[PDB]
């Protein structure tokens, strides 16, 4: 019965920890030696782009580069032209607490949600000139932590319940739903070719989900405390994870284990944010201590500092050419660093 | 009539000048510095403050000359040197009479009226500092320009400049409107708000007992508008007597014997503004001193 | 020249800086009391008009809007807290029943001592103040808490001890006023304590940013 | 039983996650290693590009 | 979306007359308006801009001074005021929309017009010929030029291609000139470099007949091409 069980998952994860063990025969640590390092990385402020009235919480980049939409407290989106810093649209929402976006990749639709339950879709392109919802998605049970767009038909979300769930825009029901956390859930990212994904959830662990198949194949452990960030490396076989312990780590899919960890002495504040460079070489990370640190992937070491913004950086992201950063913090500002 | 020996009034000048000069450049430039860092925060008031703090450094640093003269009696560069820092000190010491005053009334209408000022901006600020700078400057020209003197004496300087003869009645009328426009009004202006500031200070209760801080702010108010009175009235009390006198206006011997043996005393009180204010409105407080 | 989207723009800020002027006058309350408070009939006793909830109203032209969080609450978590650009925190708590203090008592500790609402004051509201006087000339305040000291028959005896109980639960007193009241069923002076106490944490607001300690 | 059912379900998901064919450390760092080498010519934020053609300046 | 006319008819030498036009079934208050016109017996000529905000308004050089363009949101209304008519100003009148933001689609509807009877440093454009004879099934080409290139240095190119059918209003096919509009086949194409420019239409099919036009949108004031017949 139970402890039959019992014994038997107790030996599967001894199994497991010896299976991890065996197959540490180097490090990267070590064979990065004969890389020479990327010196020393300086970046300015091209753009300054101002109007949001509050905190700002959430943004995501468009696919040509050009285009970004940012939301804040105040119960505002905007969608901003960084070329010329021009507002392109201002949509009011229907509740002033919200805490994520996402911006459709064929550039027809945008989505929003928070602590309301519900994730809405507006559609951007209608022939009376407005901008006007689309659809509300209803059926969670805790707030909505994050959404990102599959295809103009199917969207993915996670919520602060230990639940994540695949849904059809069209018929508005819950196509497959993913279970197993234990703890609420922050953070999810997709994969480049869009059969996987991956998500933290405040237990110090990282689950890797199948969309299809609905159901967790691995999971990673190590942290102190809550997962607050994530995302994929470019070639999507591996990621990396922030959390507020003030260490970021980086984590690989087929060796089932950890490479590195990034920390330093002087940094007593966690992490909100990370991202990676086009090639994969940099890794951004954003603190609480007001700036933001551009570390070397593969030596574990510090190649530039972004500063300039006067409060927390809660938000921070890469084109799909490579060629701008843009940060957002609690002032109410977004900058763009080239 | 019989004119006394006026000679130490320069002894007196030289050696108050060089007590006065040098802290008031060190405490006025740190201050300036500190202020210049607390304009981050949501804070909206500083704005005058600024302003006060940068006339009293411009006060301090018109005094070198002074010390120069009054202590080597010659004057080797030309008049019109002489002229400009005549002219900067008194347009200085207006100003700073000026944004005490500001200082004061905002003072009250934030503590009088707590919601209705949280609609308040930066830019009006910043027009009336430069309205009072703009009309004080231009109002401060009769120093430098009725003193336009010793044509045929080029050693003379700050202290024993001639005088331009002038009209009776004009030159009454104009001491009257710089007595009223520069005395009078911030003296009835302080007054109302010190009153109307400690009737809203101390008299509403609270259920959380901080009435120690309630009558620390109220002492801190009480000390500054003392401090203001004494300095700024006894110069603007001799101030009338004293130029009548040396326009030939009046002529009977003692009252002129008690004005030019009292000027120069007045003078040196009211010039220690320059260094009271700073510590009296910003070495006290808790919050600067990071 | 298509330019247009120029001008696009500037009518677009001309519209958030009108919005800008309204969202510096509100002021925001945070409602939180327990299941038994009376919440519901204190709520819908004020005249006023599941996630979220928010009320909004009017006093002496002053507009005020209180955010009720029903049940989401117990979350111990710091992203959920977001809630801390509100002037004030406002409890109701019960006194009546004798076994029900230690709950709220260890819901006020909990709240009161978290770092993210330092710089919001807090109300308190002790209700309906009468079956507390019924209980008192029945029963003993004495068979529950065995540390009290006086009179276990006498109202005021109670009343002290209530609310001295509930102010040692806090550290760093110093930082905002706590204030506290009784009401049973007054309904109509809930606006004026309310009005008061948030005009007194503002004026000691006003007395530190500028400079007067 | 939901207990029973519980344990059931850890014990199926520890059987799935035991039997996934795992790698050697070193193949996972020439592979990135690789990788990061391969792309190094088009990355703008490390090899900045000359004025003329950036489009933030 | 509706766009409705009224106020043509005919008028004396002299005097005055005011056309009016009502919108229903859009977002009025968020678009640019433009009044074009069409001689009896030629192509089309631009009149008037009124803009968004009612901020810029522009005038076309042979009608300063006389015409006056206005704008209600509340009712939806848009009016022409005009005065001292010659017999140059027998025309056909029709109000046009247009909305300018990145990536937008401009003069993407046309109204159905009224008619009225009374009793240079400008860009270039000419086209090739006045008709071409055509058979179903082929591919055809048309093609314009200009007086000055159109390419501007921020990468567009500034070209529209409308067709006119019998009895109808125009209707845009081709916006700068390598872009298709919403609803028209896919069988459209257009391209070129400056000062030559090309549309190619494939495998003709009935209903497909009408005059071809050619516009540029580079500088105030706008200038329509002279017309391309295809009969079949
Ligand atoms: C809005 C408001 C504004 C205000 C304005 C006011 C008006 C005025 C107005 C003005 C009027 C005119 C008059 C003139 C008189 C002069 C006097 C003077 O100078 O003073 C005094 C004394 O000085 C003298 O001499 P010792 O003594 O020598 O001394 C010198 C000196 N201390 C130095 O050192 O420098």
């Amino acid at each position: 019965e139970l402890d039959q069980l019992r014994q038997e998952a107790e030996q599967l994860k001894n199994q497991i920890r010896d299976a991890r063990k065996a197959c540490a025969d180097a490090t990267l640590s070590q064979i990065t030696n004969n890389i020479d390092p990327v010196g020393r990385i300086q970046m300015r402020t091209r753009r300054t782009l101002r109007g949001h009235l509050a905190k700002i919480y959430a943004m995501h980049w468009g696919t040509d580069s050009r285009l970004l939409v940012s939301a804040s407290q105040d119960g505002k989106l905007i969608i901003w032209d960084s070329y010329t810093t021009n507002k392109v649209h201002a949509i009011p929402l229907r509740s002033s607490w919200v805490m994520t976006c996402a911006y459709a990749p064929s550039g027809n639709y945008v989505a929003c949600g928070g602590l309301d339950n519900i994730c809405s879709i507006y559609n951007l392109k209608t022939r009376e000139g407005n901008v006007r919802v689309s659809r509300e998605l209803a059926g969670h049970t805790g707030y909505l932590s994050c959404c990102r767009f599959l295809d103009d038909n199917q969207i993915v979300t996670s919520s602060g319940d230990t639940t994540c769930a695949l849904w059809d825009i069209e018929t508005g029901q819950q196509t497959t739903t993913f279970t197993g956390h234990t703890g609420d859930v922050m953070s999810l990212s997709l994969a480049p070719d869009t059969r996987l994904f991956v998500s933290g959830a405040c237990d110090a662990s990282a689950k890797l989900w199948d969309v299809r198949e609905g159901m967790c194949r691995q999971t990673f452990t190590g942290h102190e405390s809550d997962i607050n960030a994530i995302c994929f490396f470019p070639n999507g076989n591996a990621f990396a994870t922030g959390s507020d312990d003030a260490t970021c780590r980086l984590f690989d899919l087929r060796a089932d284990q950890e490479l590195m960890t990034y920390s330093h002495d002087n940094i007593i504040c966690g992490i909100t944010s990370v991202s990676f460079s086009k090639s994969g070489r940099l890794l951004l990370a954003g603190y609480d201590d007001f700036n933001c640190n551009v570390w070397d992937a593969l030596k574990a070491d510090r190649a530039g500092v972004l500063a300039g913004h006067d409060n927390r950086v809660s938000c921070l992201g890469v084109t799909d050419d490579g060629m701008a950063v843009a940060t957002g913090s609690w002032d109410s500002f977004l900058k763009i660093w080239n | 009539c019989n004119v006394t020996n006026v000679k130490f009034q320069y002894s007196l000048y030289a050696t108050t000048y060089i007590l006065i000069f040098i802290p008031g450049l060190l405490a006025n430039s740190a201050a300036l510095w500190v202020l210049c860092r607390f304009i981050s925060k949501k804070n909206k008031a500083i704005i005058f403050m600024i302003n006060l703090s940068v006339a009293d450094l411009a006060h301090v640093l018109s005094l070198p000359l002074r010390i120069y003269y009054y202590i080597s009696h010659h004057w080797p560069f030309q008049r019109a040197l002489c002229l400009l820092c005549f002219y900067l000190k008194y347009l200085n010491m207006y100003a700073s009479i000026c944004f005490l005053t500001c200082i004061s009334l905002q003072r009250c209408f934030f503590l009088l009226k707590p919601f209705r000022a949280r609609d308040w901006k930066r830019r009006y600020d910043v027009g009336i500092s430069a309205a009072i700078w703009i009309v004080v400057g231009t109002a401060c020209l009769p120093f430098p320009i009725l003193r336009s003197t010793d044509l045929n004496n080029n050693k003379s300087c700050f202290a024993d400049l001639g005088y331009k003869q002038m009209n009776a009645v004009a030159l009454v009328g104009m001491i009257t409107v710089a007595e009223l426009a520069g005395f009078v009004i911030p003296v009835i202006i302080i007054a109302w708000c010190t009153w109307k500031t400690t009737i809203s200070l101390r008299q509403p209760p609270m259920a959380f007992q901080g009435i120690s801080e309630r009558q620390k702010a109220l002492r801190m108010v009480f000390m500054c508008a003392a401090v203001f009175f004494i300095c700024f009235t006894p110069y603007h009390i001799n101030f009338i007597f004293y130029t009548m006198v040396k326009e030939t206006i009046i002529s009977s011997c003692p009252v002129v014997r008690i004005a030019l043996y009292f000027h120069p005393f007045c003078l040196c009180l009211a010039s220690l503004c320059c260094l009271l204010d700073p510590i009296l409105y910003y070495f006290m407080a808790s919050e600067f001193r990071d | 020249e298509d330019k247009a989207a120029a001008e696009r723009s500037k009518e677009i800020d001309k519209c958030l800086s009108r919005e800008k002027t309204y969202v510096k006058r509100l002021v925001k309350i945070l409602l939180l009391g327990a299941d038994n408070s009376g919440k519901s009939t204190f709520l819908k006793q004020m005249r006023i008009i599941k996630g979220i909830h928010e009320y909004d109203f009017e006093i002496k032209n002053v507009p005020f809007k209180m955010v009720d969080v029903g049940g989401q609450r117990s979350e111990r978590k710091r992203w959920f807290e977001c809630f801390d650009s509100v002037t004030s925190i406002l409890f109701l708590v019960d006194s009546s029943d004798f076994n029900r203090l230690t709950e709220s008592l260890n819901d006020f500790e909990t709240i009161v001592n978290n770092r993210v609402f330092s710089n919001v004051s807090i109300i308190l509201f002790l209700n309906k103040t009468d079956l507390l006087e019924e209980k008192v000339q029945i029963v003993s305040i004495k068979d529950y808490f065995l540390e009290f000291e006086g009179d276990p028959h006498c109202l005021r005896d109670v009343q002290k001890f209530l609310v001295e109980c509930f102010r040692n639960k806090r550290r760093d007193q110093q930082q905002k006023p706590l204030y506290h009241h009784f009401t049973t069923a007054i309904n109509t002076e809930n606006a004026r304590l309310i009005f008061r106490d948030v005009k007194d944490t503002i004026l000691h607001d006003n007395l530190k940013q500028l400079m007067l300690q | 039983t939901a207990s029973i059912a519980q344990a059931r379900k850890l014990v199926e998901q520890l059987k799935m996650e035991a039997n996934i064919d795992r790698i050697k450390v070193s193949k996972a760092a020439a592979d990135l290693m690789a990788y990061c080498e391969a792309h190094a010519k088009e990355d703008p934020l490390l090899t900045p590009v000359p004025a003329s053609e950036n489009p933030f300046r | 979306v509706q766009l409705v006319e009224s106020g043509g008819g005919l008028v004396q030498p002299g005097g005055s007359r005011k056309l009016s036009c009502s919108a229903s079934g859009f977002a009025f208050s968020s678009f640019g308006m433009h009044w074009v016109r069409q001689a009896p017996e030629k192509g089309l000529e631009w009149v008037a801009y009124i803009s968004s905000g009612s901020g810029t308004i522009y005038y076309a050089d042979t009608v300063k001074g006389r015409f006056t363009i206005s704008r209600d949101d509340p009712k939806n209304t848009l009016f022409l005021q005009m005065t001292s008519l010659r017999s140059e100003d027998t025309a056909m009148y029709y109000c046009v929309r247009s909305i300018y933001y990145y990536g937008s689609s401009p003069f993407d509807f046309w109204g159905q017009g009224t008619t009225l009877t009374v009793s240079s440093a400008d860009i270039v454009m000419t086209q090739a010929t006045s008709s071409v004879p055509v058979t179903p099934g082929e591919s055809v080409s048309i093609s314009c030029r200009s007086s000055k290139s159109l390419l501007h240095s921020n990468g567009n190119t500034y070209l529209y291609w409308f067709l006119q059918r019998p009895g109808q209003s125009p209707q845009l096919l081709i916006y700068r000139m390598s872009n298709l509009a919403s609803g028209v086949p896919d069988r459209f194409s257009g391209s070129g470099s400056g000062t030559a420019f090309t549309l190619t239409i494939s495998r003709l099919e009935a209903e497909d007949v009408g005059v071809y036009y050619c516009m540029q949108h580079l500088e105030y004031p706008l200038t329509f091409g002279a017309g391309t017949k295809l009969e079949l």
